[PDB]
């Protein structure tokens, strides 16, 4: 199949995924609200801009802007992953109150 | 009830230490391909697909 999966890498992936989910909702909140909120979470601004760059980025994997290629791969896994036993998604998809 | 709830997300944010002032690890494409694989390279989301994917929580 390939190399072995690293549990440390998995944790960083789901951390970036959670940050991307926040930034998106952090923006959709302002997209409906209207006013520009000053979010205090570290890197939220960064991932907001990553998202905005990625929606019109054409370089794909080769891209240079940090977190663009990794975010595209991560969000793509998020959408296509249906498994109930996935080590990356399970804490997120099955979060709840 | 397909969209993720904000209150839970904030709990995740804090429970993962993402509110702490730290540096953001720069993950390589290759590492994500291994630990977060997709059926094939034709399934790399682009454009509006990206935003739509972050709305759902299958
Ligand atoms: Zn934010
Ligand atoms: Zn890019
Ligand atoms: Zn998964």
């Amino acid at each position: 199949t390939g190399p072995t999966a690293d549990p440390e890498k998995r944790k960083l992936i789901q951390q970036q995924l959670v940050l991307l989910l926040h930034a998106h909702k952090c923006q959709r909140r302002e997209q409906a609200n209207g006013e520009v909120r000053a979010c205090s979470l570290p890197h939220c601004r960064t991932m907001k801009n990553v998202l905005n760059h990625m929606t019109h980025c054409q370089a794909g994997k080769a891209c240079q802007v940090a977190h663009c290629a990794s975010s595209r791969q991560i969000i793509s896994h998020w959408k296509n992953c249906t498994r109930h036993d996935c080590p990356v998604c399970l804490p997120l998809k099955n979060a709840s109150d | 009830t397909d969209f993720i709830d904000e209150e839970v997300l904030m709990s995740l944010v804090i429970e993962m230490g993402l509110d702490r002032i730290k540096e953001l690890p720069e993950l390589t494409s290759y590492d994500c391909e291994v630990n977060a694989p997709i059926q094939g390279s034709r399934n790399l989301l682009q454009g509006e697909e990206l935003l739509r994917a972050l709305d759902q929580v299958n």
